[PDB]
């Protein structure tokens, strides 16, 4: 169970970090219109 | 054994979904 | 247990653990020849569960099989009050009086069979051998206890059949309604045998601790099926009021 | 340029057959987790002690259910609102017996659908669309959250969440009516208006468009081949549809602006569903539908019945039988 | 479970007959 | 056109689609193994290995 | 990668006589084996 | 009694006060 | 600024959008709306005071503002009995009069004041793109909010204290002398699971923690105010966020949705900041009280409630929680995390203690359990109390129910508003909020999916 | 209730809180007077 | 008669599956 808990925590942390750093990665500029 | 029949119909529906997505008719502009 | 608060205990599982005395403990509790001493907070913590599987062959050894508890840390009797009376010859008689003296427990067996049973110490009377002028590491209270039906007479089965409530028949099948044996509910009073081996006595504080082994029947589901034999092994603790 | 930039360009790419996006990076794992667990549990999960009275309920096909009766059973009343992940069970068998699959599936599903709504916004942004399809989607999401999260929270137990099954849905509904009189709740009335009206307007709009199709085919081939994907020319005559409809009811009741018409088509069911979601979410706090039991008294003071009293009789009949072994005390408060 | 003895054959045919109707029509299309 | 009994000869000179059909056959065989085991498990009686072993 | 039309694809044919022969074969196989299927 | 009467008088004066403001502004030509 | 569609591009039903770049008019709208808020506070307080029967509990009389004043320690004493009705009246009056002033100022700015403020003063003039000015306004307001938190702290410490439902000898207004500044407790509240038995910050259960957390909040808010006055947003923030009036509105809408959800949960579960003396029992409290009421009654009748098994085989009155604790039986097993001042004297280290249950139950506890069981937050929309199948003669709906339901609804609709404005702000910044440009329709330059 | 000196205007305090509803209504009245420009 | 319970479904499928195979192939011929 503890191996499962640690593994799930790692997986969830990586996915959340992906999402956060992606939206921090100048997301408003990733559009087909204006880039200001 | 009726469980087999239920699983069969459910699998058929899901397989239809997969083909309708993966192997769809492309929308084409012409 | 130890000496913390409910805040330290909550959600840890410690609430289901029977208190323990010490390690440097080989005392004895002297007892008057013919007086009875109250027991204050008697706790029984089950740890091992075995179900006697029933072979279809015949006449062959049944071989108790280890089960695993599906219910969570809800398996312990505690705050039990009782008494110990010292016989004319010297015999020691433990009598359970009340407390939280039952827990429903469900164990899973290999093969997927689930065994509910009413783990209890209700009305347990146990005795030692004569010639006991003390409570010590050789005190073995062997005795009997009652096992009420797992489901009370107010229970309703999935078709709302019950003993003092509910339908007495299978109403969903009007032309076969009286055809089913389970239309009659029963709650027979079963019998269990318990043994409390005292292994550690702290005579100053009055605390006794030890091992226990109990044998009892399982749920019959209002007599729907035959009871299995469940053996429970665990540990027990209590305080003996010397004064 | 950098590895991270290339990854970003990939995730936000409008050229992927299925858009992924940053919301997708959460949607896909959680939704796949919920789906895998749901399929496995619906087929093969052992019975679950939903009411916390050691009375397990068989939900899976292998334990004697058909598709209609099968379900992923909500977690035990003994658990209440406690977090019950797999690693908090002493064994997988214990986790299953207490209804852990329900919690796993539900939590992942809810994360996934919120990320689905975010992903709808994200793709509309990448395609240079207007951003509000996700707002329409927030109506079904709100309803799902009400029945799987908000109601159990208000009631204090995931055992009172909607089961993941057909018959389980019906059970949820019947008990909900018995306890809250949802039929006599105006927010549910608005939800009914939302769905009845949405279906009405769907039928009306589809039929008027189909009626006013411009002749581009023959009587042999499907008229559908009259429309070619990506044409700007309008495939139907909206002025003829307006002429028909304004004569069916009267002129000023008929839309002639397609934009206003489609805004109305979007807004009506969405608002109705928002209201019924809020109805369920507030009955979660036991603010129930109207109670007109014994509202009409005769002059002496005897009660004169109305249809509300008959409905209450039905509600009592449902209430006294539900969870027949779970109640020890005379008032169903929890 | 004691289910209706015609259940499997009815279910199989209920699915299979229209399935094969559609399959035939689709496959021959363009002939 | 091709007679029915010759349809598969279309992958005779197409190594990529030959690999494809071999993959599909392997998938079918592995899926049969998995599903057959699952079925046998769903009906296996494990209680009496003596007078009701697997080969009975 | 691009999706290129495969030039190895060929039509399949079953003439009417072949249809009748196959249908008769299937019918007579069914006649033969049904009794054993029922046992 | 008079509590509903007094209540309704207050309510009606209030109800008029707003529309009266709007109507006066519209009629006398103030900015709206 | 124009006041019609041709000169603004907004219809009448979106007419407030016309104010986006009229800073003076927008300030007038905000001040007038603040007046509306303060007006409602004052008027509702006066109404509740007028409709208050001071010897009938507050929660039986449809009062939501008076409990807030009572919890703050004004006009109440032991067990929450209303000593002086005048402080409630003064709070209401002060809000009403200041509401008059706020409305006058908002009307001035919206109707006669300068249309825009930027060419009149650099201090009050603002541009949504002016990241420095936007953060300056954040800073001023952060300082003010820190002041308000310390105002609560000062009331609890030096100005009569606050109502402590956990007070020994009975709940009472007491002065908090030892607020917990210990950052471990304060910020471990924020790390607790938002689930049963933990209850992330909903579980704060003592006025010391509340007051100490407010001291921390005051310090954080004031330091953040100074931080934002003296700095400009960093590069990462500039690259991740949309910098526009509608974007800032959307951000605040998201914040408000979160706060509304949290408050609904807070009032539903917490009986410390929302004492049951003024807000009535929580649902959990009422269920536990019913179990307690019947335990007591059946015990007086001679039932051995320790050993009585119910129909299912679980204990009728007492059972174990999944972690072993001794808890009330029945469906209220779900509510075993409940803690209330009337029940904790019977709780031992292991949970409910048989000895206290058998010889420590007081008549006031029996009375309180009866009261709380009969004021369970269950009721109809037309304010018929009890379970929905009961008849019309009990006019009661819990204030907790009113507050929780209303705040859940407001939280959801503000989440919807956040979605609307965030999507619109993004689309407007990228320049396609008005539809797809036919010439440059992006999809037309995109490869076909398959 | 209201302290004794103020119960001449009890029926006004009875109607005061609903006033913001009338403001919301007044917005539409004003827009109707301007023809919803 | 107590016949094998799979007899009808086996017979029906044994006939129907190749029947539909042939039917599909025949009907699409000439496409
Ligand atoms: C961006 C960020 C997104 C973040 C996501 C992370 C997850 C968020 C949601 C958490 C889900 C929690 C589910 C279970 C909640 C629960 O067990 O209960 C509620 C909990 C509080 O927990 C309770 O807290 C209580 C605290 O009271 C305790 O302490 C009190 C002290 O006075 C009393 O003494 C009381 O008797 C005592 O029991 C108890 O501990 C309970 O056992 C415990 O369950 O709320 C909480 O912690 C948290 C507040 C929850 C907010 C409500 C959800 C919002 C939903 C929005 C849906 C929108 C949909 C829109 C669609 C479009
Ligand atoms: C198509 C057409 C459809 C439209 C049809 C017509 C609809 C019009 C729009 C709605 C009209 C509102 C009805 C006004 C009458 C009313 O309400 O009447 C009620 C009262 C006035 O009546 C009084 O209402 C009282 C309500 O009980 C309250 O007072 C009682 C006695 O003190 C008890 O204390 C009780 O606990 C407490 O709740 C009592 O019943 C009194 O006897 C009674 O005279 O007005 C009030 O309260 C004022 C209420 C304003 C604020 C309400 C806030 C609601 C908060 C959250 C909502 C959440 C979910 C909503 C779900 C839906
Ligand atoms: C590895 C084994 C193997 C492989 C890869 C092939 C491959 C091939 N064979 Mg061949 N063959 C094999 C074994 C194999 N064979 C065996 C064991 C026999 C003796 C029975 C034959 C006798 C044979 C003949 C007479 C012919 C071929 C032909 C062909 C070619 C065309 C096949 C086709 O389209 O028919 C398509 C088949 C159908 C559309 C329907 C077939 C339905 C069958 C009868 C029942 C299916 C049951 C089930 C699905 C299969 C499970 C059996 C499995 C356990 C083995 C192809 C290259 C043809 C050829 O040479 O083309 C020029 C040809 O005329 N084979
Ligand atoms: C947030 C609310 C707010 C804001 C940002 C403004 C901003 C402004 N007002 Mg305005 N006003 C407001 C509310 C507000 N007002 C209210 C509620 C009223 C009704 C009384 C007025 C009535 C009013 C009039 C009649 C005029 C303005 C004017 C102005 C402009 C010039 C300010 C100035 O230099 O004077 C100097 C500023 C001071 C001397 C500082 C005094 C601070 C206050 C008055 C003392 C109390 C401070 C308090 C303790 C702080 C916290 C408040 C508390 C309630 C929490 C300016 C843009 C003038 C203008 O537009 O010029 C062309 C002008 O003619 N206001
Ligand atoms: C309402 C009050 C308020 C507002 C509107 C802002 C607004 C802002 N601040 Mg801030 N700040 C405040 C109060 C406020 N602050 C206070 C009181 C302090 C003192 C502690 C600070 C100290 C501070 C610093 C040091 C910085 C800012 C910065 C910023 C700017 C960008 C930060 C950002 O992206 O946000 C969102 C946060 C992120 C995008 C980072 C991710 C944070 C995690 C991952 C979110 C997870 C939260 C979780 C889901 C919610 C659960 C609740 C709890 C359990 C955590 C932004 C304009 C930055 C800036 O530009 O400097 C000038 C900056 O570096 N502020
Ligand atoms: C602080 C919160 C806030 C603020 C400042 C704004 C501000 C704005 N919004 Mg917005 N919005 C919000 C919250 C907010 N919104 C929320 C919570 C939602 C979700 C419902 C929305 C959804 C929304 C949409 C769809 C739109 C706006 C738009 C706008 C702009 C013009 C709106 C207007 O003129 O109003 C005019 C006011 C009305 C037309 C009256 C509306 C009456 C409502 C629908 C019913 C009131 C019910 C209420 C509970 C009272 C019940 C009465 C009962 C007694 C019968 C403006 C800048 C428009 C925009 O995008 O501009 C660019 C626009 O299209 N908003
Ligand atoms: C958080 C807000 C809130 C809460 C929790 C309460 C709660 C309460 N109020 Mg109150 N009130 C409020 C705001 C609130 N009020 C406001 C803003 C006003 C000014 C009009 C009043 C004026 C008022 C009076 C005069 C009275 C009360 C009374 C009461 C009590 C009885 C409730 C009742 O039966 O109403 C009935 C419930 C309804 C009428 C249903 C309202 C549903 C609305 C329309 C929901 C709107 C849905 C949604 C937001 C629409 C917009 C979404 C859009 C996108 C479509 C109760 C404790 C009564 C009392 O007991 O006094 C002591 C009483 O006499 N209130
Ligand atoms: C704008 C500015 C508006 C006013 C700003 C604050 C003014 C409030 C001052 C009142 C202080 C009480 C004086 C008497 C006294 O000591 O207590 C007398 C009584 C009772 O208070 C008693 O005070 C004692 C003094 O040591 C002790 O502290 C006692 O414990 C306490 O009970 O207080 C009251 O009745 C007043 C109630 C307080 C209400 C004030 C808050 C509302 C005003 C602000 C809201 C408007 C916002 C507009 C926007
Ligand atoms: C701008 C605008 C608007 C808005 C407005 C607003 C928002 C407002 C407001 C306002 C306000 C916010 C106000 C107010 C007021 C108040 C007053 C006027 C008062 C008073 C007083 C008095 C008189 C009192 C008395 C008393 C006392 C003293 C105590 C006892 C009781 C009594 C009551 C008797 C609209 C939308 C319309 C539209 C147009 C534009
Ligand atoms: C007073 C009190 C207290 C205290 C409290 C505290 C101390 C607090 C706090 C708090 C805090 C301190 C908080 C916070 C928060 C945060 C948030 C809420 C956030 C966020 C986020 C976001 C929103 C972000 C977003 C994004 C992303 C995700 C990425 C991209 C970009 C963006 C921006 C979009 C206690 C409990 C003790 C008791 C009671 C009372
Ligand atoms: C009992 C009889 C029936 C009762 C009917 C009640 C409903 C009647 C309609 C409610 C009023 C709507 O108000 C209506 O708004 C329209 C917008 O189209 C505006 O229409 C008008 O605007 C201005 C008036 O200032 C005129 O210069 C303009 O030519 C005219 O179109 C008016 O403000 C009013 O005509
Ligand atoms: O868990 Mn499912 O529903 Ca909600 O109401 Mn109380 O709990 Mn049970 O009894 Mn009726
Ligand atoms: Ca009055
Ligand atoms: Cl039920
Ligand atoms: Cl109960």
């Amino acid at each position: 169970m503890l191996t499962l808990k640690i593994a799930v925590y790692i997986v969830v942390g990586l996915f959340i970090s992906l999402f956060i750093f992606g939206f921090l990665s100048s997301d408003p500029t990733r559009n087909p219109g204006r880039k200001d | 054994m009726e469980s087999v029949a239920y699983i069969l119909v459910l699998t058929m529906a899901l397989a239809v979904l997969f083909f309708a997505i993966a192997f769809r008719e492309p929308p084409r502009i012409e | 247990k130890s000496q913390l608060t409910y805040d330290d205990i909550v959600n840890t599982g410690l609430a289901n653990v029977c208190p323990e005395i010490s390690s440097f403990t080989r005392g004895t509790i002297e007892v008057e020849p013919n007086t009875k001493y109250f027991v204050s907070d008697f706790c029984m913590e089950p740890q091992e569960y075995f179900v006697k599987e029933e072979p279809v062959n015949k006449r062959q050894k049944a071989e108790y099989v280890k089960g695993k508890v599906l219910t969570r840390q809800t398996t312990s009797l505690e705050q039990i009050r009782g008494s110990i009376a010292v016989g004319a010859d010297g015999t020691l008689t433990f009598k359970e009086k009340d407390g939280i003296d039952f827990q429903p427990i469900t164990v899973l067996l290999p093969g997927g069979e689930e065994v509910p049973f009413f783990f209890t110490v209700k009305n347990f009377t146990g005795t030692t051998e004569p010639g006991f002028t003390s409570i010590n590491s050789s005190t073995d209270f062997v005795g009997d206890f009652n096992v009420p039906s797992y489901r009370g007479a107010g229970f309703l089965d999935p078709k709302a059949r019950g003993l003092y409530t509910g339908y007495d028949n299978a109403v969903a099948l009007p032309s076969a309604a009286d055809k089913f044996r389970t239309n009659k509910k029963e709650t027979p009073l079963g019998k269990g045998t318990l043994s409390l081996q005292v292994t550690q006595v702290d005579g100053s504080t009055g605390e006794i601790a030890g091992i226990f082994e109990s044998e009892q029947p399982s749920d019959t589901d209002l007599g729907a099926k035959e009871p299995l034999d469940v053996k429970v092994r665990g540990i027990f603790y209590g305080r003996v009021d010397t004064d | 340029a950098s590895l991270w930039e290339q990854f970003c360009q990939w995730v936000t790419s409008t050229n992927n057959r299925i858009y992924v996006g940053w919301f997708g990076t959460l949607m896909i794992p959680t939704l796949l987790t919920a789906t895998t667990c749901f399929i496995i549990a619906f087929i093969a999960a052992p019975p679950v002690d939903i009411d916390g009275i050691r009375e397990p309920v068989a939900g899976s096909l292998l334990y004697g259910n058909n598709i209609i009766s099968g379900a992923v059973v909500p977690s035990s009343n003994a658990i209440g609102l406690h977090f019950y992940p797999i690693w908090e069970a002493a064994s997988l068998d214990e986790w299953l017996y207490n209804g852990g699959p329900y919690q796993l599936v539900v939590f992942h599903f809810l994360i996934g659908i919120f990320c689905y709504m975010g992903r709808q916004w994200e793709l509309s942004y990448r395609l240079g669309m207007r951003p509000w399809i996700c707002v329409a989607y927030s109506a079904p999401v709100s309803a799902a959250t009400a029945v799987f999260l908000i109601y159990p929270i208000g009631q204090g137990s995931f055992s009172d969440g909607m089961p993941l099954g057909i018959s389980g849905t019906f059970n949820f509904m019947i008990v909900f009516q018995a306890e809250h009189n949802i039929l006599m709740h105006p927010f549910h009335m608005l939800g009914v208006a939302g769905v009845f009206g949405g279906s009405l307007f769907s039928a009306m709009h589809g039929s008027l468009v189909t009626s006013s199709l411009v002749r581009e085919t023959t009587e042999v081939e499907s008229q559908n081949y009259g429309y070619k994907f990506g044409q700007e020319e309008e495939t139907y005559n909206i002025v003829a549809a307006h002429g028909y409809f304004g004569r069916l009811i009267f002129q000023y009741a008929s839309f002639n602006n397609s934009r206003s018409l489609h805004f109305f088509l979007g807004a009506w069911p969405v608002i109705g569903i928002w209201f019924t979601a809020m109805g369920v979410s507030t009955m979660a706090f036991n603010l129930n539908g109207f109670n007109f039991n014994q509202s009409i008294l005769d002059s002496q003071g005897r009660v004169i019945g109305t249809w509300a009293d008959v409905l209450n009789r039905a509600n009592i009949g449902f209430e006294v039988m539900h969870e027949r072994n779970a109640h020890n005390f005379p008032l169903d408060l929890a | 479970m004691q289910v209706n003895n015609l259940g499997f054959i009815a279910s199989i045919l209920f699915v299979l007959v229209p399935t094969v109707f559609l399959l035939i029509l689709f496959i021959q299309t363009g002939k | 056109g091709l007679p029915w009994y010759r349809v598969h000869t279309v992958v005779l000179n197409d190594p990529g689609r030959l690999i494809s059909v071999h993959l599909m056959h392997t998938a079918l065989v592995a899926g049969w193994a998995g599903s057959m085991a699952l079925y046998e498990l769903a009906i296996f009686d494990s209680s009496d290995a003596v007078l009701n072993p697997m080969w009975r | 990668m691009d999706r290129n039309s495969n030039p190895n694809r060929q039509p399949v044919e079953l003439n009417r006589t072949s249809l009748y022969l196959g249908l008769l074969l299937v019918a007579v196989l069914g006649i033969l084996f049904s009794s054993y299927f029922f046992n | 009694n008079l509590e509903p009467i007094f209540q309704l008088t207050f309510l009606g004066l209030i109800v008029l006060a707003g529309p009266a403001v709007v109507f006066v502004l519209a009629f006398r030509g103030g900015d709206l | 600024g124009g006041r019609d569609l041709p000169s603004t591009g907004f219809a009448w039903w979106s007419g407030n959008a016309r104010l986006i770049n009229l800073s003076g008019k927008l300030l007038g709208a905000h001040v007038a709306h603040a007046g509306l808020i303060v007006f409602w506070a004052g008027a509702m307080t006066l109404f509740e005071v007028a409709h208050f029967i001071p010897e009938k509990p507050m929660y039986e009389q449809g009062l939501i503002l008076l409990p807030h004043i009572a919890t703050l320690g004004w006009g109440v004493g032991p067990a929450g009995e209303v000593t002086d009705i005048f402080p409630f009246f003064v709070v209401g009056v002060l809000h009403l009069i200041s509401s008059a002033v706020l409305g006058l100022g908002g009307i001035y700015h919206a109707l006669r004041g300068p249309e825009v403020l930027e060419e009149y003063s650099s201090f009050f003039g603002y541009d949504w793109k002016d990241k420095n000015q936007m953060t300056n306004i954040i800073g001023y307001h952060l300082i003010l909010l820190g002041c308000g938190a310390l105002l609560l702290v000062f009331k609890a410490m030096f100005f009569g204290g606050v109502y402590d439902t956990w007070a020994p000898g009975g709940g009472d207004v007491r002065v908090i002398t030892n607020p917990t500044l210990n950052p471990a407790i304060i910020f471990g509240y924020l790390l607790k699971a938002p689930f049963g038995g933990e209850g992330w910050i909903i579980s704060v259960n003592n006025m010391e923690d509340i007051i100490g957390g407010h001291i921390w909040i005051g310090l954080i808010c004031i330091s953040g105010g100074i931080w934002h006055i003296l700095t400009k947003p960093f590069g990462w923030a500039r690259r991740a966020l949309i910098w526009s009036g509608e974007a800032y509105l959307s951000y605040s809408l998201g914040a408000l949705s979160l706060m509304g959800f949290i408050a609904s949960v807070f009032v539903w579960f917490n009986n410390t900041a929302y004492p049951s003396e003024f807000y009535g029992p929580t649902g959990m409290e009422a269920s536990q009280s019913q179990a307690f009421t019947f335990l007591v009654r059946d015990q007086r009748l001679g039932a051995n409630i320790a050993s009585a098994q119910g129909p299912t085989g679980l204990g009728k009155y007492l059972m174990r929680s999944p972690s072993g604790e001794i808890i009330f039986g029945g469906e209220t097993m779900r509510f075993w995390d409940f803690r209330g001042p009337w029940l904790e004297p019977l709780r031992g280290p292991n949970g409910l203690d048989l000895d206290k249950l058998r010889n420590d139950i007081q008549p006031w506890q029996v009375r309180r359990a009866a009261e709380y069981m009969t004021h369970a937050p269950l009721g109809s929309l037309n304010s018929v109390g009890g379970v929905i199948t009961d008849v019309n003669s009990f006019n009661y709906v819990s204030p907790r129910a009113w507050l929780a339901t209303s705040h859940f609804v407001l939280g959801f609709f503000f989440l919807v508003g956040h979605l609307w404005h965030a999507g619109r702000a993004r689309a407007a910044a990228a320049g396609f909020e008005k539809g797809i440009d036919r010439e440059t329709e992006p999809t037309l330059f995109m490869p076909d999916l398959d | 209730k209201l302290p004794e000196a103020y119960q001449i205007f009890d029926p006004l305090v009875d109607v005061l809180p609903v006033i913001p509803l009338f403001f919301l209504a007044l917005a539409f009245v004003w827009q109707a007077a301007v023809g919803f420009k």
